[PDB]
């Protein structure tokens, strides 16, 4: 049966398996497609890489406002663009 | 720059 090998995780996957890959300071959502050539598809469209962290859609977090001296609350939206929102709290 | 939000990889021809 057909497999993919991911050199970043070091693991072997079956077609349709989904997993996380650490690459270029980000976490990618990957899927083993195979297609006769161990084809893997990886995306960061559905994650929010803010502040050096990696969040999933619906995650919320807090981060300091640069200069204001208060915190922000942020929410990961994704929208196919790795997009998030922040507001003062 | 982040020009695209995904990539595709497959086995090298060699």
């Amino acid at each position: 049966e057909e497999t993919c090998f991911d050199k970043y995780t070091g693991n072997t996957y079956r077609v349709g398996d989904t997993y996380e890959r650490p690459k270029d300071s980000m976490i990618w959502d990957c899927t083993c497609i195979g297609a006769g050539r161990g084809r893997i598809s990886c995306t960061i469209a559905n994650r929010c890489h803010e502040g050096g962290q990696s969040y999933k859609i619906g995650d919320t977090w807090r981060r300091p406002h640069e200069t204001g001296g208060y915190m922000l609350e942020c929410v990961c939206l994704g929208n196919g663009k790795g997009e998030w929102t922040c507001k003062p709290i | 720059s982040i020009s695209y939000t995904d990539e595709i990889e497959e086995e090298d021809y060699d």
